[PDB]
RNA sequence: UGUUUUUUUCUGUCUCGUGCC
């Protein structure tokens, strides 16, 4: 889920960065560092949205380089389980269903699904429908899920779905 | 024994800010325009596009209006913040689904109490 | 077990994957659907005509579903009941439409179960805008309309509901006619009321309510999606233009690149032109692509006055205005981009289709058996020198002298070149000691550059002056491009022959195969191993799966004409393993039947070799009858089955006017004197062999009487084309 | 209508005595 927090994280700057563009050259250091990447303690983050302010150089003894803790005012999406999204079918399998929450990805089994839900291997677009051929899921489909695991694969998160709960379709 | 069913989060996640789909979706949106000019800059990486293109196919409402109005009408009752994006963005029809869906629910407020609710979120709808 | 033991041949069963079998009254519907269904953007099959077509396509299917025929099985053996010769492609694209076929009444069926069980539903709710299942039948009976018959189910489920607990404009109907027919029959609601009083009857206070529920409800109808499908897919000239990237990232390598203002490309350059549609499909991944019809702008306008009313003053302008802005919603919902997907599918769908033919072409042209045999049939077969050299430049080039039964029989090097500056003798000394070491039987030199073919040249001069050939004549050494025999030294076949070898030898050794017995080769390979030889660029676009399937049905047609020896894959390695593209016999069958030959001992004694031993059963013997040959019957090794054998015989007796005594081996004057040479054609006439055959037999003859005397004249025909020697600009 | 080579920081033990600022 998106949130919006405050973080902070402190960059060298190299000292050919010194100049009247110093305070720009460190906003676009920042910018180049904290997006898109993810880590275990807050999760994924989208992009930055504004800075609070500009720590006090310290300049390092015998080195040039200074670094300046930043506090930067930027959004973060770190889902926990049991919540309830709703994303859209990527691609249609007899190993598993394929979806993409926003940033990520999850993965949901034909154990988890019902026996409604059968195959149609022999129609050209890999599709599940019933008995009476009622409801219909394919991709490119707004399809809801839970979210009943988590998983961070070095800076990628990797959640996985489920489909037991009742009222998980099309709206 | 993170699962946020039962209302449980980290010391540093409890004192977040919770973010709506078309909260986001126009903030991103707006990052982009600010970002599209001052040529001689860094393009958008596909993490950007991947996440426009997600929350935009789930946007109830694009007036901003709107979200400050929601907002506001859900913040008055005693619901925690995580129970302001998940029913905000779900729009579920009828109490009962709303209920299934998040068991926190359960018990905790009458039917017609949120049935109101999610008849007004109806509403608001574009 | 099944695959193998199966009452079915294995293509048969392969084949009818989603309709297993055609039935009586099925056969019919599946015929008409391949006929609608056999050419119907391009011109396929108009050869056989519509209803001859149509008719073939029925026969065929009716064989192969009653006797387990397949496509070969059925082209051959069937001839008459499909068409006699018209294509190459006549019992897979019969194979295919009989499987479209059935899948589209499969999903009919579906249809109507589901539109009835939902007007069940309907009718037990609301009997206790409304909900008729009525729809339900048309969906069941548009068996043709596979899109079209979804979009309209999909708008059915979508407009009564989908639910399965366990007075706004004009009505749709009367739209969707009014915008098929080109003339607005029914106009829009035609009442004193306006937008301000039907805003108020929902709960909104606007007066866009109705427009979203007018455009659901002509997004969902088949009908518009009908008049709307092939308005547009028919005829529309993209322009390519590249854009502001566009133009420099393209480099005019694209469709969408190379003309930068050339536009009004029609579906022709699209669906015809292969080309056209990968090089479009390509540049619209990433960079961008020009890929517009530009012909709405008048066809849009059109449908504007229908559905519309004429009159404005109050209600009637107010009723006017309501219709024009639901077609507006309706079309801004699923109006333009409807139309752009079909587009897009229909573009899609032609650059497969023409990536598909430019890979069956190829296999085509590069598949056909072509040796050089002695003499362009002592000893069997020619001894083919394969060399292979790397670089020509005091480097060992490989150079074996195999033999013409499919095996190498020794090889060499030669690591003195023209290495050393200035030395025009080492080079000859080293080819005329090899050329003296062996007798082979021609020489098959490779080429990568110019050294390469001078290396060549000189080689094969070297050999003609001083009758390096065979020791006591001159041979010409054959050139041999450097393609089939470079993938086959470093194959499976290759590293199993000789493992302790460099790849020189193994390329010699794949080299000499490829020009003593292609058919051998493209049998003993993976079908992997097809795949790595690109028939296109325009098939990397396409689906692979296709190009796949017509690799596979061309190889197995080929098996077919050319026929298969049983002693070949007995003993020879080289020659084994090409029981997996015969007609009926699939891989898990010719599996089976070398395992069994290899394990009990087995012959081929006889056409009935399977049927006796026990090996293969009635089916897998009747569809594979005609490409199953022997070393030895009389009529087994060639295409007389055990059916036609009888015939053959008579037909023989008759031609030769021998004496007629239960003749299947003892007289052999009618046999062998006609095997030897024509010996009288004018006694076996066309129609006494079809009387002959309609009376006993239960069959005609007519188109398989030739098949039978040429069998009976000539056994084990091979399919394949002439040696074809390197030109200038094949050589380059 | 041609022209032969590419591998690199090693490393040593514990004890006693003598001389020098």
């Amino acid at each position: 889920m998106f949130y919006h927090i405050s973080l902070e994280h402190e960059i060298l700057l190299h000292p050919r960065y010194f100049g009247p563009n110093l305070l720009n050259t460190v906003k676009q250091k920042l910018f180049t560092e904290v997006e898109g990447t993810c880590t275990g303690k807050y999760g994924f983050v989208i992009a930055v949205t504004t800075i609070d302010n500009i720590g006090a150089g310290v300049i390092q003894p015998g080195r040039g380089f200074v670094l300046y803790p930043v506090k930067y005012k930027a959004i973060v999406f770190r889902p926990f389980k049991g919540e309830v999204v709703d994303a859209v079918v990527t691609q249609v399998n007899k190993v598993g269903l394929f979806t993409e929450i926003g940033p990520m990805s999850c993965f949901i089994s034909r154990h988890s699904i019902p026996s409604e839900m059968e195959f149609d291997p022999n129609s050209n677009p890999p599709c599940y429908k019933t008995m009476d051929e009622d409801i219909v899921i394919q991709q490119d489909d707004e399809i809801r899920l839970k979210i009943v695991g988590t998983r961070v694969d070095k800076n990628d998160i990797f959640a996985i779905g489920s489909l037991m709960d009742d009222y998980l379709g099309l709206v | 024994e993170e699962d946020a069913s039962q209302l449980i989060f980290p010391k540093e996640f409890e004192t977040a800010e919770t973010l709506l789909n078309s909260e986001v979706h126009m903030l991103l949106e707006h990052r982009k325009q600010q970002n599209e000019s001052a040529e001689d800059e860094q393009e958008l990486s596909e993490v950007f596009m991947k996440t426009l293109n997600y929350t935009a196919r789930f946007s109830r409402f694009k007036n901003r209006e709107t979200i400050a109005s929601v907002r506001s009408l859900l913040l008055q009752k005693k619901l925690h913040k995580f129970e302001l994006a998940c029913l905000a963005n779900l729009c579920p029809e009828t109490a009962e689904e709303s209920k299934a869906l998040i068991p926190s629910l359960e018990g905790r407020f009458e039917d017609e109490e949120l049935q109101q609710i999610l008849d007004d979120i109806q509403t608001k709808r574009s | 077990n099944e695959i193998r033991a199966t009452d079915l041949p294995e293509r048969f069963q392969l084949r009818s994957i989603p309709v297993k079998g055609a039935e009586d009254d099925e056969l019919e519907e599946e015929a008409d659907w391949i006929y609608r269904n056999a050419f119907a953007t391009p011109t396929i099959s108009l050869s056989r005509k519509g209803p001859s077509t149509i008719q073939k396509i029925k026969e065929a299917l009716g064989f192969m579903r009653n006797q387990h025929f397949e496509v070969p099985f059925i082209a051959f053996y069937r001839k008459e009941y499909v068409e006699p010769e018209l294509h190459i492609n006549d019992l897979w694209r019969v194979w295919q439409w009989d499987e479209k076929w059935t899948q589209l009444r499969i999903r009919k069926e579906n249809l109507t179960r589901l539109f009835e069980k939902m007007q069940a539903y309907q009718y037990e709710q609301i009997s206790a805008i409304r909900a008729l299942d009525t729809t339900d039948m048309e969906r069941l009976k548009d068996v043709q309309s596979m899109d079209e018959l979804k979009d309209v189910y999909n708008h059915f489920l979508l407009y009564y509901g989908r639910d399965i607990p366990k007075k706004f404009g004009l009505t749709p109907e009367q739209f969707g006619e009014n915008l098929r027919d080109s003339y607005q029959r029914h106009e829009t609601e035609q009442f004193p009321a306006e937008p301000l009083e039907l805003a108020k009857d929902t709960p909104e206070a606007v007066l866009e309510g109705a427009r979203y529920m007018v455009a659901l409800q002509i997004a969902r109808e088949p009908l518009v999606r009908q008049v709307l499908r092939q308005t547009f897919q028919e005829r529309a000239k993209l322009n390519i233009t590249p854009t502001k990237k566009g133009r420099k990232d393209v480099d005019e390598a694209h469709y969408a690149y190379s003309f930068k203002y050339l536009k009004n490309k029609p579906v022709k350059e699209l669906r015809d032109d292969q080309f056209l549609k990968i090089c479009l499909a390509e540049d619209e991944g990433l960079l961008t692509t020009d890929i517009s019809i530009d012909l709405k702008g008048t066809y849009f306008e059109e449908i504007k006055q229908f559905y519309y009313r004429d009159e404005f003053s109050h209600q009637v302008q107010e009723w006017n205005r309501q219709r024009t802005m639901a077609i507006e919603r309706a079309l801004q919902q699923f109006l333009y981009v409807q139309m752009a997907k079909e587009l897009k599918n229909k573009l899609l769908a032609e650059a497969k289709e023409y990536v598909i033919k430019a890979c069956s072409r190829k296999l085509y042209n590069w598949l056909r058996v072509a040796p050089y045999r002695p003499d362009q049939q002592q000893g069997k077969g020619i001894r083919v020198l394969g060399i292979a050299f790397s670089s020509a430049r005091d480097h060992p080039v490989f150079c074996a002298l195999v033999n013409g039964e499919g095996e190498v029989t020794d090889f060499l090097r030669l690591p003195h070149f023209t290495e050393e500056r200035e030395k025009k003798a080492q080079d000859i000394e080293t080819l005329k000691k090899f050329l003296l070491n062996k007798k082979p039987h021609v020489v098959t030199v490779a080429g990568e550059n110019r050294d390469a073919q001078m290396l060549i040249e000189d080689v094969k001069r070297i050999v003609h002056e001083l009758d390096q050939g065979q020791q006591l004549s001159s041979i010409g050494v054959e050139l041999v491009d450097n393609e089939l025999a470079i993938l086959y030294m470093n194959s499976k076949k290759s590293e199993a022959e000789f493992r302790d070898y460099p790849p020189v030898l193994r390329q010699a050794v794949s080299l000499a195969r490829r020009i003593q017995d292609p058919l051998i080769e493209f049998a003993q390979v993976c079908s992997e191993d097809i795949l790595c030889l690109k028939f296109h660029p325009l098939q990397e676009h396409v689906v692979k799966e296709e190009l796949l399937n017509a690799l596979y049905c061309e190889f197995i047609n080929r098996v077919n004409e050319v026929g298969v020896d049983v002693n070949r894959a007995i003993a020879h390695p080289y020659s084994q393993a090409l029981i997996q593209y015969v007609c009926g016999l699939g891989p898990r069958k010719g599996t089976h039947l070398l395992k069994i030959l290899k394990q009990n001992n087995t012959r081929l004694e006889s056409r009935t070799q399977l049927v006796t031993m026990c090996h293969m059963g009635p089916k897998v013997f009747m569809n594979c009858a005609g490409f199953l040959k022997i070393d030895t019957e009389v009529l087994d090794g060639s295409r007389v089955h055990p059916e036609t054998y009888e015939w053959a015989r008579k037909m023989a007796v008759d031609a030769l006017e021998y004496d007629e005594s239960a003749e299947d081996a003892n007289p052999a004057g009618a046999l062998e004197e006609i095997l030897e040479n024509p010996e009288r054609l004018k006694d076996l006439d066309l129609d006494a062999f079809a009387e002959e055959l309609e009376r006993q037999g239960y069959g005609d003859k007519h188109i398989t009487l030739y098949d039978i005397r040429a069998e009976l004249s000539c056994r084990y025909k091979d399919l394949r084309t002439a040696y074809r020697s390197p030109n200038t600009e094949e050589i380059f």
